Order: structure tokens, then C-alpha cells, then sequence
């Protein structure tokens, strides 16, 4: 899986200036969220050029999703149940843009009700 | 001594309607709703709600 | 010529607003992050709420677009209020612009978003600018046109379009390249800094972008305009 | 610990399991028994429309129904032959016939001042082009005491029992007590309309989000909405089993916030296209139910019709074919969602904001809002302030069956409470807005428990 | 001939433009309804001087007012005429036709 997701992230981060999310990799390589998070963790290292501002969220025990802004004093250190890089930001401002994504087979949870046309 | 107060207001202030509601709004800066006499006679009838009697009083 | 002009006007408006906001030309409090400015902006470009400034920006964009055929380079000049020295020059290079009288909105807006994002990335890294000590100007580079000579016929206007044309014709003065830059005193001469940025490359619109920075001086230049160290 | 330490503690030891994505786990099947049942009491026909009149008729109907209900309840409780501590209670009919030192009970409407808030007066004055001095017309401290009326007379009500209870004009209660020294009636015991029958009660959970307030100015709301969409798909928490228990998603209204006084169709279209993009990105993962809001482009009257078949992107044509409504259904503002055999009542919240905007000098906190909800449930009506909430009809707001769960949107505070009125258990949930303090509520149908998930930035 | 100002055109609309036409109709209807509600609230507050009540049976008294020296009454009459006009019926019919898909 390596050398492809890394290349896609590099292109989407530098060839065209646009923040990348893990959902983009779910749409691209049709892989699970855990694999995408592992890919972000792998890409966070072995990078000498710190041209991006990583965005990391915190999943608390009470499902209190919080975006880390200070990166110095995160309250309730022991209450965090999950931590991963939400997105890579080439600048301070995030302002993400959302469009139509054809999620044909990238779903991890599928509703019991199907879609019928005509 | 009896005075036609609307006539006195006409002589004193130069209004355009000389109506009690209009005169009140123009001088005392108070707006007073005006109801038709049919509304008054329908609200003053017996077996009506206390709100209507309070309104007319 | 219908959809292209609208997209170019939107891009120019976003460019001017971002340049004014990020360079502290006008107070950030007046600027507000918004998407609708009577047109569908590509992103949440901060647009100032000053009616006079809005009218001035709209008139400037319309005047630039009116002579876009003979204009191959549009630049925004940043000059110090105290002394007439150009400290920053941002250029919107219109190399070809694919001028055709004959691409949808998603691709053009995606290219505009990428260009504006690159511009923002360039702008945040720049040092802060002091308040009420900076001004902005508009300098365009043309190939074949003469401005200000249309009033020699004593023409009397009869419609709004002709009045607007005669106003735009006399609203520009002739200048020279590298005019507001320092005159190369020779005692540690300033060396301008060139930075390249990606530009929109849609099928109907081809745009290149780059910026200029003094990044040097020989005293009395960039003094009390960069908020000291930071 | 530093950010890098937490990252290498958590993300490095990723399970990387139960994420095959080839055979995704099926979401909990939650059905709406009222989706095809129709016969919606709050459904109105636009052809009939509103004639700007016919309000006293509905007032008389509501008064007669409430009087009949309270009289039946009083007969059931204060039957003939019942004697109080002082003496036998007399079933007086007219409120002016209580002349003596003897316990008695009577039925009548409650009268109060209910002064307007100064901010509401300032807002309405500036948007009338000739509005008089409303504060001057208001002018005295008003009425600090609760008075009763039954179309025959008005008497003063005193006592600590009625003092510690909010009241809105238009409702009827059964006042019991003894005549005071002056022309006032003491309050000892109170009566309410008889309780309505209630339908009988590993199931699943329903996520409630309200007050999205999508616009073209605030970008943080879009980020929070995207975070919510990612979390609802199990991408954030990664707990597939826990996330899959959310069978349906219910949007309670206020999807888009705009000022109708000065607004163009382009910005509203942009906001609606963004909402449609979110719906298309979340509809395959989970079913979404759309409800009208106060500031949304819908009827200002409380019985708001569904949004429209239009106003959404062309990618929703498959979802709007008409045959597939179980995963994307638009309902009226008041509705009874029979989720897996559990009937729940959800409203945008315009009624509560209507009573809140009034100043009652006889009774804005979470406890006060919950007490207001309790009074609304006890009065057996949804909108005590009829002129402020609804305008005419083409009365559905008079309750005919008590819902299991009460849902109200667009509230500054979130609170949950279980109550027991007339031997029936009703749960009241006040979901807060998502634009500010964007927390959502997960209602578990199996244990009737509500949990909150907070999203920051 | 025509709900909108296509020079000429059933629904009296040549170009469908459903997503824009229904949005414009909703905006106009919402503006008119909000203006009418504000006028009714102002009239109710004014009639509270006599009624001394902010609940039901006071809005009826407020609407019973027909004073010709107050612009609020004229504005309310104009709003009622606009709501009851044939144009409003035409807009509702066009909305129903466009939503019939
Ligand atoms: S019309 Fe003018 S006067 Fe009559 S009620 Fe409305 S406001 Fe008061």
C-alpha cells in the first residue's frame, strides 16, 4: 500500500494546494479507516520538509470530539481513547471544501435499506 | 361655558384630520386604536367575555 | 465571453480582497469571512463590508476586464503611505487567457480555489504589517492602447455605457516599469525577491501568478512597517 | 505528554482489524410505521390556504374540548359526596357563585399579563414603518397575580400552590379551595385534563441533530457538520458495532439560517446545494429524516409543511423518485415518528421560543425550560400561545395520544427528564442547536436513554 | 402573460429553472408572511392598551381596529390584499406544478 498513498498525498498537498482528509484516501484506495490512519502516521514521519500543519483530533471517553489547537496542554490526558491525524493543512487556515464523492463500494457501514430506481 | 374642543384644536394647531386619534398621536404622541360602532355594539352586548367589556371601558 | 468574464471578475475580486486582508492594508475587523458577494466565490474569501471600498473594487475589476484584450499583465502594487516606495508587488500574469468568442463551473472553481490557496500559503508566511502605515495601488501592463486621449473630441455622453467607457479611458495615467522601486543607491543595494505560485489552468482560462518582495534596504526603507521582528 | 507521544502511543498500535470494506456490516433496521400510514393530523393542503380569519372558531373548539376534559377529570376525582378537611366540597358552576366559607371547586381559564420582551418590541417597531411607542402603550407594574375566568366573571386567586407554577392564558384548570376574606379565591388543590391513552412501549439508537444553520458566512458550521458525517459513518470513532446501532438520523430543522428581509436566491441556493452535498455524502451510510425549521424557507406558521421536492442538487433525483422514501423522508414540523413501535413527537421549537419571548410576572434557564415543557404537556396542548405559533387552519395541536418521547429543537440548553402524569411515562428531550455548542443526542430505544456527543471545532 | 418578467410564454413560465423559481417564490412568500406577522404583533401590542391581555380574544380585537389615521392599518390592509390576491393563488399553483415531479 506504500509508495502509492504517499504519492497521492504528496500530489494533493503540493501539486495542487488543497488540504487532504482520510476520507479522500477511503475514496481513492477503497481501504478501511484504520489503514488510512496508519498511512497518515507513516507519512507523518520520514519527512524533512515541514511544509504542512498537521491536524489531530481527540476522541474522549464521552465521545467528546475536539480539534487540537494549542498542541501543548490537552485537557484530560487519561480520558482520550483515540488519537490520529485528522488532516494535513499546508497553511494555518483549514476551510475545507466538500463535493460529491461516488461511494460505490468504500462504505464500512451499509444501511439495511437498499436503493431502487424506477 | 362649553367649548367645542375639536374646534379649539383646529384653531390652535394646524392638523390635517382633526380626529381624536390623530390629534392624540400628533400632540400627546399616543396612538389610540379606533373601532367601528358596529364593533362597539357587538362587544357591549350581554353574555360576552370580560375581555370585551374591559376593552370598551 | 459570457461565463469567462464572470469567472475572471470573481477571481480578481477574491485576489484583491485576499491581498488587502492579508497585507493589513485595511483593518481585519472590517473584513469578514463570507462566500456570497453577489457572486459564488470559490472559497470563504474575506470581503470587506465598506460600501465605498466595495464600489471602488468593483469599478477597478470592471475597468480591468473591459480592456483585458489589450492587457497581458495585471499587478497590485503595495506602497508605503509615508514615502512613495513600492515594498511589495503581486502580479497576476495573463499570459494567454485563451481569448475566444465561442468547461463547466466545477473545474474552473477548483482551479480558482487552488490558486487562492497557494496565494494564502504565500501570504501567511509573510511578516505582519503595521496598522495605518501601508497603501495599495493598481498597475497594469498593456501591449497596444492609449489612455486619457479619448477626451480630445469633446464627446457628449448619451448613454451609461459610453459615459463609463469615457470615464475608464481617462482613469489611467502612463507610468514606467520599475518606477517606485529604490533607485539603486549602491550602499548595500536592495535585491528584489521573486516567488512563484501556481495558477489556474482551465480550458478557457490560463493564468500565471508570482509575487515580488524587497526583502532588503539601505535605511529609510521598510522602516516601522513590518512590526519590528514579528 | 507531547502530541508526538500521544500519536505514537495511539496510532502506532492500530488494530487494523474489522475493516475489510468488502462486506460492510448492516446498519440496524429502524422502520417508520407512519411513513406510509398517512392520515397526518398536521398535514395541510396549500390549495385551501389561509383566509386570514377563522380564529375564534378554533379558540371556541379548544376551550370546549379542554373544559370537557377537565370536567371529566374533576368528576372522576372530585366525585359527589367527597368531603374535604373543612367541609364537603361544593361543585360550583359559576365563578361568581362562591359566596361563603365552604370548600368548593370550579373550572375556568387562567388570565395573566404576559408582557412582551423589550427586544421583541424593538425588533417589531423597526420593521413596521410607523409603529407607535409600544413601551409607552404598555405603560404600572402590570398584573402580578393569576386570575381565573370562565365566561361569567373574574376572581382573584391566592395561595402558594398556584404561585409556584407557570401559567399561560388559554388553558383551563380545576381550582379548588376556600373563599378568602376579600373577593379572592384561595388555591389548595389543582386539576388538569384527564390523561390520554398511551401506546404500549436489541432495537437501536437514533441520532438527533438540530440548528445546523448553514449559511455563506460561518465556515466552522460546515466543518462541524462534516465531522458529524464522518463520525456517523464510523470513520472517526472506528467502533463499528457501536456506530452501526444508529439506525436513523433525524434532523429537527434549522438547516439553513438567513434573514428573509434581505436575502437573494443565489446564496440560499448555495446553502441548499451544500446541504444536498452533505445529504448525498451521508444518505448511503445512514437514513436521514428532514424536518422544517423556524428560519428555514418554510411556512412561518407552526404546522410547517415539508421543505419541498425541489431545492436539492440533481444528484438526489434517485432519492426523490417517490418510491424510495424510507431512507430520505421529509415530514411536517409536528410529527409522530413510530420508530420501531415507539411513537415520538418532534417539533422545531417555535412554540417554546414563543412562550419564552413573553414576560410573565407570576412564575431563561434549563430548569425553567423543562418546567415549561412540563406545563405544556400537562395542559394537553402543543402551542399554548395560539396567535404567536400558528395562524388559522386549512385543531391538530390538541393532543389525542400521548407520545413516548418529546423532542424539541432550537434550544440554548439541553436537558432530559422522565415524568409520570396519570400513570403514563413520557420522556422530554430538548436537543440543542448545532451552530453553537454543537452537541448531538443519541436516543437508545431499548433502554429509553439519551447520551450526548460533543463536537468541538 | 407570465409569472416572471421571458417577455411572453398553464403555469405561465417558459424556462423551468425549478431550483431557482421555487426558491424565489419561497423567498417572496416568506417575506410577505414575516411582514404580516410583524404587523399583527404590532397591532396586538397596540390593542393591549384596551384589552389588557396578550392571549386569545385580543388578537381578534386588534384585527377589529380600522383607524384611518395610523399607517399600520393601511400596511396590514395591503398585506391582507396581497395574501388574498389572485397573484398569490397563481404562485401557489406554480409551486404545486413544479413540485408535482
Ligand atoms: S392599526 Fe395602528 S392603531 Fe389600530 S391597532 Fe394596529 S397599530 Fe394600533
Amino acid at each position: 500500500m506504500d509508495q502509492k498513498a504517499s504519492y497521492f498525498i504528496n500530489e494533493k498537498l503540493f501539486t495542487e494546494v488543497k488540504p487532504v482528509l482520510f476520507t479522500d484516501l477511503i475514496h481513492h484506495l477503497k481501504i478501511g479507516p484504520s489503514m488510512a490512519k496508519k498511512l497518515m502516521f507513516d507519512y507523518y514521519k520520514q519527512t524533512t520538509n515541514a511544509k504542512y500543519n498537521c491536524v489531530v483530533i481527540c476522541c474522549y471517553k464521552d465521545q467528546t470530539i475536539k480539534i487540537i489547537h494549542d498542541l501543548s496542554n490537552i485537557p484530560q490526558q487519561d480520558s482520550i481513547i483515540d488519537c490520529f491525524i485528522y488532516a494535513f493543512n499546508p497553511m494555518d487556515s483549514f476551510i475545507p471544501y466538500y463535493d460529491i464523492i461516488d461511494q460505490k463500494d468504500c462504505l464500512t457501514i451499509k444501511n439495511s435499506y437498499e436503493l431502487k430506481v424506477s | 361655558h362649553m367649548i367645542n374642543i375639536w374646534r379649539a384644536l383646529r384653531s390652535d394647531v394646524n392638523l390635517t384630520q382633526y380626529t381624536i386619534e390623530s390629534a392624540a398621536f400628533n400632540i400627546l404622541h399616543k396612538r389610540l386604536p379606533h373601532f367601528s360602532f358596529e364593533s362597539l355594539t357587538n362587544m357591549w352586548n350581554a353574555k360576552k367575555s370580560t375581555t370585551e367589556l374591559k376593552t370598551v371601558l | 465571453n459570457r461565463w469567462v468574464e464572470k469567472w475572471l471578475r470573481v477571481y480578481l475580486k477574491c485576489y484583491i480582497n485576499l491581498i488587502l486582508f492579508y497585507r493589513n492594508v485595511y483593518p481585519p475587523q472590517s473584513f469578514d469571512y463570507t462566500t456570497y458577494q453577489s457572486f459564488n466565490l470559490p472559497q470563504f474569501v474575506p470581503i470587506n463590508r465598506h460600501p465605498a471600498l466595495i464600489d471602488y473594487i468593483e469599478e477597478l475589476i470592471l475597468d480591468v476586464l473591459s480592456k483585458l484584450t489589450h492587457v497581458y499583465r495585471f499587478s497590485i502594487c503595495i506602497i508605503n503611505k509615508k514615502n512613495d516606495l513600492c515594498i511589495e508587488k503581486y502580479v497576476l500574469d495573463f499570459s494567454e487567457l485563451q481569448h475566444v468568442d465561442k468547461i463547466t463551473e466545477t473545474e474552473v472553481f477548483d482551479e480558482f480555489r487552488s490558486s487562492l490557496n497557494s496565494l494564502i500559503m504565500h501570504l501567511e508566511k509573510l511578516p505582519k504589517v503595521n496598522d495605518d502605515t501601508i497603501t495599495f495601488e493598481a498597475v497594469i501592463n498593456a501591449i497596444e492602447l492609449e489612455l486619457g486621449h479619448k477626451l480630445d473630441r469633446n464627446r457628449r455622453v448619451d448613454s451609461l455605457e459610453e459615459k463609463a467607457e469615457i470615464e475608464r479611458d481617462s482613469n489611467w495615467v502612463k507610468c514606467q516599469e520599475d518606477e517606485n522601486l529604490p533607485d539603486n543607491n549602491g550602499f548595500q543595494p536592495p535585491k528584489i525577491k521573486l516567488t512563484s505560485l501556481v495558477g489556474s489552468d482551465v480550458g478557457p482560462l490560463i493564468i500565471h501568478q508570482f509575487s515580488e518582495k524587497l526583502i532588503s534596504g539601505d535605511d529609510k526603507i521598510l522602516n516601522g512597517v513590518y512590526s519590528q521582528y514579528e | 505528554l507531547h502530541m508526538d507521544a500521544l500519536l505514537t502511543k495511539f496510532n502506532e498500535d492500530r488494530s487494523l482489524q474489522d475493516e475489510n470494506l468488502s462486506q460492510p456490516r448492516t446498519r440496524v433496521r429502524i422502520v417508520d410505521d407512519n411513513l406510509y400510514n398517512k392520515s397526518n393530523p398536521f398535514q395541510l393542503c396549500y390549495k385551501k390556504r389561509d383566509y386570514g380569519s377563522q380564529y375564534y372558531h378554533i379558540y371556541q373548539y379548544r376551550l370546549k374540548t379542554f373544559r370537557e376534559r377537565v370536567l371529566k377529570e374533576c368528576d372522576k376525582r372530585w366525585d359527589a359526596g367527597f368531603t374535604l378537611n373543612g367541609q364537603l366540597v361544593l361543585k360550583k358552576d359559576k365563578v361568581l357563585d362562591i359566596q361563603g366559607n365552604q370548600p368548593c371547586w370550579c373550572v375556568g381559564s387562567i388570565y395573566c399579563e404576559m408582557k412582551y420582551k423589550p427586544n421583541v418590541l424593538d425588533e417589531v417597531i423597526n420593521d413596521t414603518y410607523g409603529a407607535p411607542d409600544l413601551t409607552k402603550s404598555y405603560t404600572e407594574g402590570g398584573s402580578d397575580e393569576i386570575m381565573l375566568e370562565d365566561e361569567s366573571g373574574r376572581v382573584l386567586l391566592v395561595g402558594d400552590f398556584i404561585r409556584s407554577t407557570p401559567f399561560i392564558t388559554g388553558v383551563v384548570v380545576g381550582i379548588l379551595g376556600m373563599e378568602a376574606e376579600a373577593g379572592t379565591f384561595q388555591v389548595l388543590d389543582i386539576c388538569y385534563p384527564t390523561p390520554l391513552p398511551q401506546n404500549p412501549f436489541t432495537r437501536g439508537k437514533i441520532a438527533l441533530v438540530s440548528g445546523l444553520n448553514l449559511n455563506n458566512t460561518s465556515p466552522d458550521r460546515l466543518l462541524r457538520l462534516e465531522i458529524l458525517r464522518e463520525f456517523l459513518m464510523g470513520r472517526i470513532n472506528n467502533k463499528i458495532d457501536d456506530i452501526s446501532l444508529i439506525g436513523r438520523l433525524l434532523i429537527c430543522g434549522n438547516s439553513v439560517d438567513f434573514d428573509i428581509k434581505s436575502v437573494n436566491k443565489d446564496e440560499l441556493m448555495i446553502s441548499l446545494t451544500e446541504f444536498s452535498k452533505f445529504l448525498h455524502n451521508i444518505l448511503p451510510s445512514i437514513s436521514v429524516d428532514i424536518m422544517p425549521g423556524t428560519n428555514d424557507p418554510s411556512d412561518k406558521s407552526l404546522p410547517q409543511q415539508p421543505f419541498h421536492k425541489s431545492l436539492f442538487d440533481k444528484s438526489l433525483e434517485s432519492y426523490f423518485n417517490g418510491s424510495n422514501k424510507e431512507i430520505l423522508n421529509l415530514v411536517t414540523n409536528p410529527y409522530e415518528f413510530s420508530y420501531n413501535g415507539v411513537d415520538v413527537l418532534a417539533v422545531s421549537g417555535k412554540n417554546i421560543n414563543d412562550i419564552c419571548k413573553y414576560v410573565i410576572p407570576s412564575n431563561d434557564d434549563i430548569e425553567h425550560r423543562l418546567d415549561l415543557m412540563e406545563c405544556t404537556m400537562k395542559w394537553q396542548n402543543i402551542a399554548p400561545t395560539a396567535p404567536d405559533t400558528l395562524w388559522c387552519y386549512p385543531d391538530p395541536f390538541v393532543l389525542d395520544k400521548w407520545p413516548h418521547v418529546y423532542i424539541v429543537a432550537n434550544q440554548p440548553y439541553f436537558g432530559t427528564r422522565v415524568v409520570e402524569i396519570g400513570g403514563k411515562n413520557i420522556k422530554i428531550i430538548s436537543v440543542p442547536e448545532f451552530s453553537s455548542t454543537g452537541m448531538i443526542i443519541l436516543l437508545d430505544l431499548e433502554t429509553l436513554e439519551a447520551e450526548t456527543v460533543k463536537i468541538d471545532i | 402573460c407570465g409569472e416572471e418578467l421571458k417577455i411572453c410564454s398553464l403555469c405561465d413560465d417558459c424556462l423551468e429553472k425549478r431550483s431557482t423559481t421555487t426558491l424565489s417564490f419561497l423567498i417572496k412568500k416568506l417575506k410577505r408572511q414575516k411582514e404580516y406577522q410583524t404587523l399583527k404583533t404590532v397591532c396586538r401590542t397596540c390593542s393591549y392598551r384596551y384589552t389588557s391581555d396578550a392571549g386569545i380574544e385580543n388578537d381578534h380585537i386588534a384585527s377589529k381596529c380600522n383607524s384611518y389615521d395610523c399607517p399600520v392599518f393601511y400596511s396590514r390592509v395591503k398585506a391582507e390584499r396581497y395574501l388574498r390576491d389572485n397573484q398569490s393563488v397563481q404562485r401557489e399553483e406554480a409551486l404545486i406544478s413544479l413540485n408535482d415531479w
